[PDB]
């Protein structure tokens, strides 16, 4: 309300510090939650939202969902990029794929496209570039759609 | 697609006035709102099918209601009934661009027909898809769920010697964490209300690679035994 | 091309004004005019205004289509403006209704072997009331297509199904050899601004206080009525207290509820009243 973001920055690196991993998320989803629905100032929205990102970065262990609505939310090229440095840097594959099956499942196209260039020229794993690149999400979608078809034919009828 | 209770209350009389075209409106609206949803979840499902039915006979009905029952008729069994409307994304929070601009471009078939194929543009399917994440292919295993199996089913397909002889003589509604999980296949229809429910096995060849969210989204799973061979579902593009 | 439903005639002020005022000064003639317009396309028809064909002496039938007359009027009217084609006709049916006879079939198959997207305004000057003015244009089916049965209405567009066609219509039939239209005055903002000018006052007329005796006879035969139906209402009152529901939702109609009246009274005579001090006071100072 007082619009002191430094403030919540003070309180959230003196009390997440002393705190596991779940903990620091439930808190740090309320703040989420916070921001999303009440905030209306969309500068400070993009500032606190960036702040959130920040900590979770450097929070030792990080749910990758919160960071995936982070940056959904502010849509910034930049973040991502970091966001899939440290992925990269960890060499979790299966965290990879998911986290880019879900930046697919919801992300703005612009963002995506610009993603998916920036990843190419820095020549990253070319699973994580098909993989953004959106056709095998699709893919799969077409093959749910074509298997497990169930028509009323006689309804059209 | 969320099924809101109070809405229906409040569209039911909108869809018996007298005026053909706002029952026109309201029948396909109707059909929005309960898309993916059998009788089993909501009793007047069932009803307003019938009411639809009844529309689309009964000759002596505007063509403008004949119009709204079809085309609701069609949402309301949307494609394989594998397939919902949902404004709303994910967990997170967005408008997912592509279905606004569809619902947007639907609306708009009040001057131009045609348009109303731009609805095709919302719909999203409703899966759990699991893959192995190691060469992007698709395996079978079950995931447990909590819920009852008679509640998210496809609807039922459309249908239409004395003693004896004096024997003779004298004749003149939560389904919230049911227990006793059932095995889900991979690839089958999750519903969202159902979603949450879904859990994997704890012990399995593979182990989601995160904790699942109850979303409609795909999970990446961990091959606990990388050596062993088990059936693959073959997508479109695999076989050419 | 079949058409469409969503085809729509618009009409400008100055053609729907002059339309109302030959109509009704031919009741129960029905006279006959030409429909100066363009086609702007094939959903559209603007038409601009009309000009009035003479009524030959045939009385209540639309036959004089006097051919002189409309090219003199048509060539010089080009020496001031209105380069236009000669988009319809219109021809009033006071009384009736809105709807096609045969006679009115022939001219208009007459009028399309001219021009194939003339259309046959309406007009009905009588049953017309303000606010409500009645209209709506028409064109032939075309022949041999009710064996496709598909007479040229393709619904693209939701705009042409609103409209409902009329009972007693059908009964001269509207689906079996004229396909309605719809109808869509287009204003200005030039004359829908001033054509306000029709309820503005003389300004020299607000300040005139009226003769005042008037203004004292009035309020004490209002008083006096005020007395009556003051009595009438204890009356009333009195009678109340003995009656049925069944009656008295009948029992004030064919006499005088002195309820109405005493707060008909009562209202009308305070606007007067405050109308009249305000006006005495406002020149009163203002004046001098
Ligand atoms: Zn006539």
């Amino acid at each position: 309300e007082g619009y002191r973001l430094d403030i919540i920055e003070s309180a959230l690196k003196s009390k997440l510090d002393q705190d596991s991993t779940s903990e620091n998320v439930k808190i740090i989803n309320y703040l989420l939650t916070l921001a999303i629905t009440t905030v209306t100032n969309s500068k400070f929205r993009s500032s606190i939202l960036r702040k959130s990102f920040d900590f979770l970065m450097n929070m030792p262990n990080c749910d990758y969902l919160t960071l995936n609505k982070v940056v959904v939310n502010l849509n910034d090229a930049g973040l991502a990029l970091q966001l899939f440095k440290k992925l990269k840097e960890e060499n979790d594959e299966g965290l990879s794929a998911q986290i880019a099956f879900d930046l697919v499942s919801s992300a703005s196209q612009q963002l995506l496209e610009i993603l998916v260039t920036e990843l190419t020229a820095q020549g990253y794993d070319p699973a994580l570039l098909n993989i953004l690149s959106g056709l095998p999400t699709c893919d799969y979608y077409n093959t749910f759609l074509l298997n497990n078809k169930n028509i009323d034919i006689g309804l059209l009828n | 697609g969320k099924g809101l209770q109070s809405a229906i209350d409040v569209l039911d009389p909108l869809t018996k006035d007298p005026v053909d075209f706002v029952r026109q409106a309201a029948m396909i609206a109707l059909s929005m709102i309960l898309i993916q949803q059998t009788e089993k979840l909501n009793p007047q499902v069932a009803d307003i099918n019938k009411n639809f039915l009844s529309v689309i006979t009964n000759k002596h009905q505007e063509g403008l209601a004949k119009f709204g029952a079809c085309v609701a008729q069609g949402i309301m069994n949307a494609g394989g009934r594998n397939v919902t409307i949902q404004l709303e994304n994910a967990d997170t929070g967005t408008l997912d661009t592509k279905s606004v601009v569809g619902l947007v471009m639907f609306s708009q078939f009040w001057y131009w027909f045609p348009l109303a194929h731009f609805l095709s543009l919302s719909f999203t399917p409703t899966t759990v898809i699991g893959i192995r994440g190691s060469d992007q292919a698709i395996p079978k295993f079950q995931m447990n769920c909590y819920a009852k199996e008679d509640a998210f089913s496809y609807p039922r397909m459309y249908e239409e010697t004395t003693a004896r002889a004096k024997a003779r003589a004298k004749k003149t509604y939560k389904n919230k964490y049911s227990s006793k999980p059932y095995k889900v296949d991979n690839m089958t229809r999750i519903l969202p209300q159902q979603s949450r429910y879904i859990s994997f096995i704890k012990d399995d060849r593979f182990v989601p690679v995160r904790k699942f969210k109850g979303n409609n989204g795909v999970v990446v799973l961990r091959d606990r035994e990388p050596k062993e061979p088990v059936a693959l579902i073959e997508t479109v593009r695999q076989m050419k | 091309g079949r058409d469409d439903t969503k085809e729509t005639v618009y009409i400008s002020s100055i053609a729907l004004l002059k339309m109302l005022k030959h109509g009704r000064a031919g009741v129960p003639m029905e006279v006959m005019g030409l429909m100066l317009g363009e086609f702007v396309d094939d959903y559209t028809v603007n038409v601009v205004d009309v000009f009035a064909m003479p009524q030959s002496g045939t009385g209540v039938s639309v036959e004089a289509v006097d051919d002189v007359f409309q090219a003199k009027m048509m060539d010089m009217l080009k020496q001031t403006g209105r380069d236009q084609m000669v988009v319809g006709w219109y021809h009033s049916h006071p009384g009736f209704g809105c709807w096609l006879s045969s006679v009115d079939v022939n001219t208009q198959k007459s009028f399309e072997q001219l021009n194939s997207r003339a259309v046959a305004v309406v007009v009905d000057p009588i049953q017309s009331v303000k606010g409500k003015v009645v209209i709506d244009a028409f064109r032939l089916i075309d022949t041999g297509a009710l064996i496709n049965n598909l007479e040229p209405r393709q619904t693209t567009s939701n705009t042409g199904l609103l409209n409902k066609a009329n009972i007693q219509a059908l009964i001269h039939g509207l689906n079996r050899h004229y396909y309605s239209l719809n109808i869509d005055y287009h204003k200005t903002a030039k004359e829908t601004k001033m054509l306000m000018n029709l309820h503005k006052e003389q300004w020299q007329s607000g300040l005139k206080m009226y003769d005042y005796e008037e203004k004292e006879e009035s309020n004490l035969a209002a008083t006096k009525s005020m007395v009556k139906i003051a009595e009438q209402y204890s009356k009333r009152i009195e009678e109340e207290k003995e009656l049925t529901e069944e009656e008295l939702k009948t029992r004030y109609v064919g006499r005088q509820d002195p309820k109405k009246h005493l707060s008909e009274t009562a209202d009308e005579t305070l606007e007067n009243n405050i109308v009249s001090v305000l006006t005495a006071g406002v020149n009163s100072v203002a004046i001098k």
